[PDB]
């Protein structure tokens, strides 16, 4: 039925800022206010306005302040925008303990103020950074507590895996490992987004020498749109969360599906068979790695626009003939195909053009663990000397919690590899 | 440098909560951790890890047995004019205080006492009689970079260090002991006013003096749990301790290592590290942390 | 989020005075008046360095401290003399010192409260206080001794927020006192304990830059301050300007200092005196261009932070910045991953069309501590001029205790040229 969006911390906020704008454009809601189906994400407030079911939280104003500034200012309620004066400082230990504690009760209560006008809520979609102050810290704490106040209700996280070039912070790897540990036993399914992969797609495709955040976010916007879409329009693909995940995660170990967007092509018609063909192409992923190496244990195809199954079929047939199928031992050959006739609308001054048809493909491969390694190594190697640990012990964390968390990442990397044939 | 590990048995509370014992010590130098794990598909299995120490003690080992293979061999070192240190290291509730100070309470049953007992026996031996030594004892605790005299009512002391770099703890009270019963009286007194539970570093010392000069010194240390951001001081001291001990068989200073500095710099100095382990499945991550720290310490031998 | 600025003792006061008038014209501020200059940015984070009062007026969040009038009235009847808030000046009147003791105990303590009580007003006025930054010299005493005190008393009232200092470490050439090494060592110890980051501006380095590479014969305290003053603007840029980073100054700390012992940064500037980019980097990473007498060669970098300036393409910067830690890829500790971060801002400094500045936590800094500890133990050997302090109340072993702490700092930096 219903569906709350939560955006915590800079990356979280800005990403959502850009996909709540693609949402509006998709459903045609003039910023100001007005124009079920569209109801999954909005609450028809007042006798005009349309307003989102979202909450934005950051531990410094800055980011949120620009939201209450640029158009869309009217779009939200003043309450759904929570801000916190003192910064997260860039260390989980602060976001999860010291500085968080102070704002958790006020957020927690407001999101419940939102869930109250929702006859039979469904779950939360949460957007946050992997490394990064409050993105790691506060998130982790939110999720712990959301699990206390909302037993069943699923939690779908949209995480941003950090990458050297689209500037990180030295301590980033600590933060990532840290949150992903606590946060793991509390999420149902999470969508990782490698900032290197998106920086990468903006280069090979959009042809931008210096990709901005505002440039990256736009693209991510689209991937997210295509992911939710199904449950916004409505009678189409992955209906009512649950049957969304029941489709991708075979094991409680929160599995992170690998996302691949269809045709990304700059402004200023691609064949149904061709875009599917571009979906089994590493250069177009969302997490830098490669599944021609690992195995697949559940494939998903989410189309949008002008498409008849008649082709989608013949495109699959030929997509297996001269390709690396490599499906895993004990699991069918998935391919829950979903088509959503509603065409892919893109932002007006955007860098990508209108497209006749687009695909999405969400696969849960074992090769996604190649990213869990790339992070562990960084962490392991710094921790080898307590590199920056003292800043965390400083806010009140135990040196043990650092072990205890990497300890899980050692385990996860094992599980992932263990699923192989 | 000698490194040992001691497993304590499951206590009443743990047995009642039906805690599983995941520690085995199949030989006198081998300790096994039966680490519970889940495959990605939720399948239960064991990753049985092996660690080797100079001496591994099981749950049936008494304090006297532990003492015999850890601190006992270091007493002679102080009579030979050296500096010895024995550290009890491990997680909160692993048995550190029980081993060094007495069961719990009972001073006589702990390493401080037992070591004292052998110090009086040796000083009366012919090979040492002619040394004409006097036995002194001290008991202090380190809390948040601060030193407190436990034999002088938690009196806060000052720690200074010239340029030549030796450290001196101004005001620390040295008490003359001529009998094990004497030592037991100072241990009870000190333990009675200590800041059971960690939060500090406990250090009971046995000094040998002859004529204005220090002959030898044995520092017995009851460390704080290795697992309110004071954990930063505790972790820095433990990190500092490790490097000081390793520097012995070949910083980022802290109070503990500053005060015990002279016991790691001499060539005639020995140390023993005893790693305490709580056998419960719920403490498995704390155990592995203790064991790996121990591995790196003995790694310098 | 918002920072107060303490500035104490002849050197500090002079150093900071140039800092102030240098950023003030960057932001476009009159001796009193407000804005004037077709730029628009400036004002975003003007907040950070300027508590603003009656009408327009901008008045910097600055506290002025000294133990002798002169130096203060040098500022008042000087550059931007009218700019500072009148009862923000805290005169000393009595004997200066040029002896640590006096400033950290006797003549020092005397004032402390009256200053502390004025920092207390500025701070509590702040909407959300970020921390303090102080300028002073390590040699001499009216700021190396009162300063290290002022800070010992800020923490305690503000454990919370962070402590930042720009400290000029003194040398045998261009010095007024034989005792500097005593004053220096005595402070170095204090800094180690109560500050989060400290920038080292070595006067030995400073002199070298003017004469060894700038044809400038007699280096005034003037063209010398011009170096420090330009460097200081470069180092703060990212917290006073754009909307790229933002700089929690705590983020800066958590990210630059891997080890508790507050690690001291050696700064470096691009073009100088009173620029292709590859040409700019090659220079900003050159010993001959560091603000501290060292030479990153005889030591690895723990972490580095560089901040460019002016209309130039980051495409080139990110490229050249990779090309340094490659032709020199052995000198960047490999146990800390992406340990060299670069920030670009597009508002040019004074003159200069292009500019860059550099912040470096390098184990080579060890070299600097070693050389002051060299003239210290070289004098405290046969207890030199020591009776000047003994007399003001200090103990003999408070010197050994400082010396001992200091050599460790060397024995730690030298420990981290590991693997
Ligand atoms: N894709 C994307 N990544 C971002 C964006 N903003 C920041 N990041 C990334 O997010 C990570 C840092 O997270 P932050 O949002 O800055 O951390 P935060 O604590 O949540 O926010 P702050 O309180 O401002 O520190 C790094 O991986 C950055 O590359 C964004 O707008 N889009
Ligand atoms: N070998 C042992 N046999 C029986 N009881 C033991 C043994 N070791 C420890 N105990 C008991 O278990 C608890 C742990 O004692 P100690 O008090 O020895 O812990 P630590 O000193 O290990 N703990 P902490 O001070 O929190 O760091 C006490 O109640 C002891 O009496
Ligand atoms: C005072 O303003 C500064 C503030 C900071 C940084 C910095 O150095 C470039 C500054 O300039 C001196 C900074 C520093 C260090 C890092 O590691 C070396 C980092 O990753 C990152 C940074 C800066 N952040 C970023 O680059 C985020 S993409 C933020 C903290
Ligand atoms: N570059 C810079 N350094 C100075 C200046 N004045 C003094 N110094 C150096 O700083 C040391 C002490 O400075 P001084 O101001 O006299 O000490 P004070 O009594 O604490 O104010 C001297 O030994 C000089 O090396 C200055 O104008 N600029
Ligand atoms: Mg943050
Ligand atoms: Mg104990």
């Amino acid at each position: 039925r219903e569906c709350i969006s939560i955006h915590v911390g800079q990356a979280g906020v800005q990403i959502g800022n850009a996909c709540w704008e693609l949402y509006c454009l998709e459903h045609g809601i003039q910023p100001d206010g007005q124009m079920d189906s569209f109801n999954t994400f909005f609450s028809e407030t007042g006798a005009g306005k349309h307003v989102p079911r979202a909450v934005f939280v950051d531990l410094e104003p800055t980011v949120i302040d620009e939201v209450r500034t640029g158009t869309y200012r009217q779009l939200f309620h003043p309450e759904q925008l929570i801000t916190g004066k003192e910064d997260a400082a860039n260390n989980y230990a602060r976001g999860h303990y010291t500085i968080g504690k102070e704002i958790i009760d006020l957020v927690l209560d407001r999101i419940r103020k939102l869930a109250d006008q929702c006859t039979g809520l469904q779950g939360f979609s949460v957007f946050h950074s992997f490394g990064g102050g409050t993105g790691s810290g506060f998130t982790s704490l939110l999720m712990e507590r959301l699990s206390v106040d909302y037993g069943k209700k699923s939690k779908l996280e949209f995480s941003i895996y950090p990458a050297p070039q689209v500037s990180t912070a030295v301590v980033e790897p600590y933060n990532s490992i840290l949150t992903t540990h606590t946060t793991l036993e509390h999420s149902d399914c999470a969508f990782m987004v490698d900032n290197e992969a998106i920086y990468d797609i903006c280069r090979r495709n959009l042809d931008i020498e210096r990709p901005t955040y505002t440039n990256l976010n736009r693209l991510i916007g689209q991937i997210v749109s295509s992911i939710t879409a199904s449950l916004r329009f409505d009678g189409a693909l992955n209906v009512d969360l649950t049957e969304f995940q029941t489709n991708l995660v075979p094991y409680p170990r929160i599995h992170f599906p690998l996302a691949t967007y269809a045709p990304v092509i700059s402004a200023e018609q691609l064949s149904v068979a061709e875009i599917t063909n571009a979906c089994f192409e590493p250069a177009n992923q969302m997490v830098k790695c490669d599944p021609r190496h690992g195995k697949y244990m559940a494939c998903c195809l989410l189309y949008r626009g002008d498409v008849v199954p008649k082709d989608v079929n013949a495109a699959i047939a030929t997509i297996k003939t001269k390709r690396t199928i490599q499906f895993v031992d004990w699991c069918p050959t998935g391919f829950k195909v979903g088509i959503n006739y509603e065409p892919p609308t893109v932002v007006p001054g955007g860098d990508l053009a209108k497209v006749q048809r687009a695909v999405c493909m969400l696969s849960n491969t074992t090769a996604i663990a190649e990213a869990w390694a790339r992070l562990d190594h960084k962490f392991d190697l710094m921790y080898a000397k307590r590199a920056f640990v003292h800043w965390y012990v400083g806010e009140g964390m135990e040196e043990g919690e650092f072990s205890e968390a990497r300890e899980d990442m050692a385990a996860l990397e094992k599980d992932y590899e263990e699923v192989g044939v | 440098i000698c490194v040992c590990v001691r497993k304590r048995p499951l206590n009443k509370q743990e047995l009642a909560k039906k805690e599983i014992d995941v520690i085995s010590v199949p030989s006198k130098c081998l300790l096994l951790v039966h680490e519970p794990k889940l495959k990605v598909d939720l399948t239960k299995y064991l990753e049985n890890q092996a660690f080797c120490f100079d001496f591994a003690f099981d749950e049936t080992a008494s304090n006297e047995v532990v003492y015999r293979f850890t601190a006992r061999p270091l007493v002679q070192t102080i009579f030979e004019g050296g500096k010895a240190t024995c550290f009890a290291y491990g997680q909160t509730g692993s048995g550190k205080t029980h081993t060094m100070g007495g069961d719990l309470q009972n001073a006589s049953k702990g390493i401080y006492a037992m070591a004292s007992r052998d110090v009086f026996l040796l000083k009366n031996q012919p090979r040492y009689r002619n040394l004409n030594l006097e036995v002194y004892v001290t008991f202090f605790e380190i809390y948040n970079g601060k030193v407190f005299d436990l034999l002088n009512k938690k009196a806060k002391l000052r720690v200074l260090e010239d340029s030549r770099q030796q450290v001196q703890v101004v005001g620390l009270q040295e008490y003359l002991v001529t009998c094990a019963d004497d030592v037991i009286k100072m241990i009870n007194m000190g333990s009675a006013c200590r800041t059971n539970s960690s939060r500090s570093h406990a250090c009971f010392q046995i000094l040998l003096r002859t004529k204005g000069r220090l002959h030898g010194k044995f520092s017995l240390v009851d460390l704080a749990g290795n697992e309110r951001m004071e954990g930063a001081e505790i972790n820095k001291s433990l990190l500092a301790l490790k490097e000081c001990i390793r520097a012995l068989g070949q910083f980022r200073e802290s109070k503990l290592t500053q005060v015990l500095r002279d016991s790691f710099i001499g060539e005639n100095s020995r140390t023993c590290m005893i790693a305490m382990i709580s056998p419960g499945i719920s403490s498995c991550e704390y155990t592995l942390n203790t064991l790996r720290y121990a591995d790196r310490v003995k790694e310098l031998s | 989020r918002e920072i107060v600025h303490i500035q104490a003792g002849q050197c500090g006061n002079q150093i900071g005075a140039k800092f102030w008038e240098v950023i003030s014209d960057e932001h476009g501020i009159d001796p009193t008046g407000s804005y004037h200059g077709d730029s628009d940015l400036q004002l975003e984070r003007i907040n950070v360095y300027y508590n603003e009062a009656a009408g327009n007026k901008y008045v910097p969040r600055a506290i002025l401290v000294d133990l002798e009038p002169g130096t203060m009235d040098s500022v008042r009847s000087g550059p931007f003399g009218q700019i500072f808030r009148p009862d923000n000046f805290v005169f000393g009147q009595s004997g200066a010192g040029n002896n640590w003791a006096k400033g950290h105990y006797t003549e020092g303590a005397e004032l402390v409260d009256s200053v502390l009580d004025v920092v207390r007003k500025e701070s509590e006025s702040c909407d959300c206080l970020q921390g303090f930054q102080l300028t002073h010299s390590l040699g001499g005493g009216t700021g190396s001794g009162m300063g290290t005190l002022l800070i010992s008393k800020i923490r305690e009232e503000y454990p919370d927020r962070i402590m930042n200092t720009f400290s000029v470490v003194p040398s045998p050439k261009v010095s007024d006192t034989v005792v500097e090494p005593y004053n220096a060592t005595l402070s170095v110890h204090q800094l180690v304990e109560n500050t989060d980051e400290t920038y080292c501006i070595d006067n030995e380095a400073l002199y070298d830059i003017c004469f060894r590479t700038l044809k400038l014969t007699t280096p005034t305290y003037g063209d010398l301050n011009h170096l420090v003053s330009a460097t200081m603007s470069g180092v703060t840029t990212c917290l006073r300007f754009p909307g790229q980073l933002n700089a929690d100054l705590r983020k800066l700390a958590v990210n630059m200092v891997p080890f508790p012992r507050l690690h001291f940064f050696m700064p470096g500037f691009a073009p100088l005196t009173s620029l292709t980019v590859p040409e700019l980097t090659q220079q900003m990473f050159d010993a001959k261009n560091m603000m501290a007498a060292c030479d990153p060669r005889h030591g690895r970098y723990l972490t580095v932070a560089a901040v460019f300036r002016g209309r130039m393409s980051m495409k080139e910067v990110d490229e050249q910045m990779l090309n340094v830690q490659n032709k020199n890829s052995s000198y960047f500790v490999e146990w800390i991953p992406n340990n060299v971060k670069t920030a670009v801002c597009d508002i040019p400094p004074r003159g200069l069309k292009m500019s860059a500045t550099f912040i470096g936590n390098s184990t080579a800094i060890q070299e600097l501590f070693k050389r002051i500890s060299e003239q210290f133990t070289a004098m405290f050997r046969r207890k030199a001029f020591l009776h000047w302090y003994t007399g003001e109340g200090m103990d003999e072993m408070e010197f050994t205790e400082a010396e001992s702490n200091m050599n460790d700092l060397v024995s730690e930096y030298q420990q981290y040229q590991d693997a």
